[PDB]
């Protein structure tokens, strides 16, 4: 949390659904959007962290 | 059914997984409820596959 990894990628074709096979215990809270309706919508840009 | 892990709690209406997707859906009502539990040593196969 003190450094930040913000990776502004660029434009791509990478299927939301891909994570859906991680580790166990994989919460996805969307506050705005549907986690099962990230196949069909084009973002503008997205902005990672970690 | 015999569903194990988190996608027993990943049961839900929507919320498409790894594994809730073929093996159990109902409709977008869910006019009831689920029950699960741990069952560790109940039905615990080594090679009952």
């Amino acid at each position: 949390v003190y450094a930040w990894n913000r990776k502004r990628i660029s434009n791509c074709v990478a299927d939301y659904s891909v994570l859906y096979n991680l580790a166990p215990f994989f919460t996805f809270k969307c506050y705005g959007v549907s986690p099962t309706k990230l196949n069909d919508l084009c973002f503008t840009n997205v902005y990672a962290d970690s | 059914f015999v569903i194990r892990g988190d996608e027993v709690r990943q049961i839900a209406p929507g919320q498409t997984g790894n594994i809730a997707d073929y093996n159990y859906k109902l409709p977008d009502d869910f006019t009831g409820c689920v029950i699960a539990w741990n069952s560790n040593k109940l039905d615990s196969k080594v090679s009952g596959n």
